[PDB]
């Protein structure tokens, strides 16, 4: 059915991680 | 060995403490690959988070806070493993160390915690997380320390069952309105992430949004040169356009289809997919806001996508062909026949995805129904192309819906 969509599977998939660790010397 | 380090930790000599907790450290950091199972088995834990109440030494507590934080980084039992050993309110306190560097690693830590997920989240906010964290904003903040406060702030707004409590949001806001002017890098891309999920959450926070008036500041990033600040932009006022005629008109209303030609002709086709996306669900919208699109000399690109892009491009172009039928005037849909729509709207005709069928048939069924004399000119124009030819063969197709719909275009249409 046609209308307003919200974001798709696939979009804008780089997002910041939830987790992340600190790594001696990275 | 684990055992030694445990046994080393417990101990009642800081010095010994110190060493044993900075090897634990060490094991935990030194690759991707962090022991972290092995470590919780071990019965760290306790003693890491009694390492975090040493306010005479600061040093073993900021040692244990990145034992912990890097703990916390992993899986979900793994996060809540440290959550169970009373980890947050201990970290909640070092929040208000004088020295820098425990402040931060309880920051990052508790970061960790809060993007574990809503329920983690919600603890954290419940025992007063937002505003100590926000207390650090200020222009002395170094700026690897502002870059974790602003990650916190997106783990603290990302997650949407349930989304974050209304007062958090109205605590976070005038932090973000404060932010998205920032020129680093990394604080402006996590600042419009953060917007994005603000604006993904509903109506009701889209208007939060909007009321803050970001909106504004937030609209020119779509040009930012920085292609990872144009996306989360991207994303950020797409959600607010996903909402209604008003907010959608509150994005217009800062020139935002002012952006969109080196949006719709960008390298990556990723950009050219996302940005048809938002152009789709502008063109759902009333008559002013299809003209919008139309005098933004935007049409000739949605359909040059809509004939040569790549099929997910496609895809989303056929979504805003079709969207503009929804409320568009039989002289826009004219404009639309005008620029070649027609031979590529139906080419889409014949894919796999049984969505994008749809969306075109009901497309064209509109296109129909709406021209009442130029009826037979469109008919002639589909059929021209083949298009009437895929309808017809849709006849005989698998779903429900698309076939009735083709049995409905050609007795309605191409049955004369």
């Amino acid at each position: 059915c046609l209308g307003r969509r919200v974001v798709q599977p696939g979009m804008f998939a780089d997002y910041p991680p939830t987790k992340k660790a600190r790594v001696l010397l990275r | 060995s684990l055992e030694a380090i445990v046994q080393n930790a417990s101990s009642d000599n800081q010095g010994i403490q110190l060493s044993a907790v900075q090897a634990a450290r060490k094991l935990l950091s030194s690759d991707r690959n962090p022991p972290i199972d092995d470590l919780i088995k071990s019965g760290i834990l306790p003693i890491l988070v009694h390492c975090l109440e040493r306010d005479d030494n600061p040093s073993l507590q900021f040692e244990a806070a990145w034992a912990l934080t890097n703990i916390a980084s992993g899986t979900s039992e793994q996060t809540q493993a440290v959550v169970q050993s009373n980890a947050v309110p201990l970290f909640l306190r070092l929040l208000h160390s004088p020295h820098q560097n425990v402040c931060e690693q309880a920051v990052w830590a508790l970061g960790n915690i809060i993007g574990d997920g809503p329920q983690c989240r919600d603890y954290v906010i419940s025992l007063g997380v937002v505003k100590p964290l926000l207390s650090f904003i200020s222009p002395s903040i170094p700026i690897t320390f502002l870059r974790n406060v602003t990650w916190v702030m997106v783990n603290l707004c990302r997650h949407k069952d349930p989304p974050p409590p209304m007062e958090t949001i109205q605590e976070i806001l005038p932090a973000l309105c404060v932010l998205i002017h920032h020129t680093d890098v990394n604080i402006l891309v996590d600042t419009v992430w953060a917007l994005s999920y603000l604006t993904d959450a509903g109506n009701e926070q889209i208007q939060m949004v909007i009321d803050s008036g970001i909106v504004p500041h937030l609209v020119p990033l779509l040009s930012h040169q920085e292609v990872k600040v144009q996306t989360a932009a991207l994303r950020a006022v797409g959600n607010i356009v996903t909402g209604t005629d008003e907010q959608t008109q509150v994005v217009l209303n800062c020139d935002a289809l002012s952006h969109f030609p080196a949006l719709l002709t960008h390298p990556k086709e990723k950009i050219n997919k996302e940005a048809v996306w938002f152009l789709s669900n502008i063109t759902a919208g009333n008559q002013q806001q299809v003209q919008a699109v139309i005098d933004a000399n935007l049409v000739p690109m949605i359909i040059h996508l809509l004939d040569k892009g790549d099929f997910g491009t496609q895809k989303e172009a056929a979504w805003a062909i079709s969207n503009l039928t929804i409320s568009g005037r039989k002289d826009q849909v004219a404009y639309l026949i005008q620029q070649n729509v027609i031979p590529p709207f139906c080419n889409l005709l014949t894919v796999k995805d049984a969505q994008v069928v749809q969306v075109v048939l009901d497309g064209l069924s509109n296109i129909l129904k709406m021209a009442e004399d130029e009826a037979e000119t469109i008919g002639n124009l589909i059929e021209e192309c083949g298009g009437l030819e895929k309808i017809e063969q849709l006849q005989n197709h698998e779903n429900e819906d698309i076939y009735k719909l083709a049995y409905e275009i050609i007795d309605q249409f191409f049955s004369s």
